């Protein structure tokens, strides 16, 4: 196929939660398709094995991604910098979208966010690149760890990804 | 919510009128600029007629002032959450890239950001930087 598949396994404080898988839509969005894909197989020597959802806020997303520092101001692509806004094709249409989190226009790294609702006002400042294939019941149960402003309550990790 | 009045603005003519650059305009820019938002603090330079090199002093002030606090506060990344705002930026404090309502949420958000308290603060070094020169 064109678009890859890719699994997380999730994990609350080391406790296993279940898989999550998403499908790429390399055929719209090639380049942010293929960080995401190859951030999830560790292929360049680094990645999301082992990282943490430091931002979940129940009722909008799940944020993750930042395997560098853990806490947002991290991340980091494959390309040796960060990369522009391929373009704004997709749209955030409901739960399961699956979207890059991003610092302003045309600052991509490796962060991305998994939707739970609809969040159509993001539309032209995130690029959507893929979607829950299975698991959104394991997004879900994610989302009860959240809070308002973001924070936790228990260590939300990818304990392990790659692609299928 | 009212913008400054042309009343306070018609003060604040008459005193760079004649007190264009001495040190007794900056107390009273500050007075006059109680609790102002950004837009109201341009509205006040604004109009400022002629005096064209110290307006520009002014602004390579706001300038550097407003990339001082880009650099001295990184934006965090991610989407802004519901009901939430983004983090005022240089030319958001210096009301070139904010609007009124959000200039409104930061002064009054708890904690606050007193957007209007900051870029305040820029434009009495700038008017500093305008006094030593001229006086």
């Amino acid at each position: 196929m064109v678009n890859p598949t890719v699994f997380f396994d999730i994990a609350v404080d080391g406790e296993p939660l279940g898989r999550v898988s998403f499908e790429l839509f390399a055929d719209k969005v090639p380049k942010t398709a293929e960080n995401f894909r190859a951030l999830s197989t560790g292929e360049k020597g680094f990645g999301y094995k082992g990282s943490c959802f430091h931002r979940i806020i129940p009722g909008f997303m799940c944020q993750g991604g930042d395997f560098t520092r853990h806490n947002g101001t991290g991340g980091k692509s494959i390309y040796g910098e960060k990369f522009e806004d391929e373009n704004f094709i997709l749209k955030h249409t409901g739960p399961g979208i699956l979207s890059m989190a991003n610092a302003g226009p045309n600052t991509n790294g490796s962060q991305f966010f998994i939707c739970t609702a609809k969040t159509e006002w993001l539309d032209g400042k995130h690029v959507v690149f893929g979607k829950v294939k299975e698991g959104m019941n394991i997004v879900e149960a994610m989302e009860r760890f959240g809070s308002r402003n973001g924070k936790t309550s228990k260590k939300i990790t990818i304990a392990d990804c790659g692609q299928l | 919510h009212q913008a400054i009045s042309p009343r306070t603005l018609n003060a604040w003519v008459k005193v760079v009128e004649e007190k264009a650059f001495s040190p007794e305009v900056i107390p009273m820019f500050s007075a006059l600029s109680e609790g102002a938002t950004p837009q109201d603090l341009n509205t006040m330079l604004n109009t400022v007629g002629g005096h064209q090199a110290a307006m520009q002093m002014l602004k390579e002030t706001i300038n550097e002032e407003a990339a001082e606090w880009d650099r001295l506060h990184p934006v965090a990344a991610g989407p802004i959450a519901p009901g939430q705002m983004r983090e005022p930026r240089g030319s958001d404090i210096a009301g070139t890239t904010s609007t009124l309502q959000e200039q409104i949420g930061w002064m009054t958000h708890n904690p606050p950001i007193p957007v209007g308290e900051i870029y305040k603060r820029w434009i009495i070094l700038g008017l500093n930087k305008i006094v030593r020169m001229y006086s």
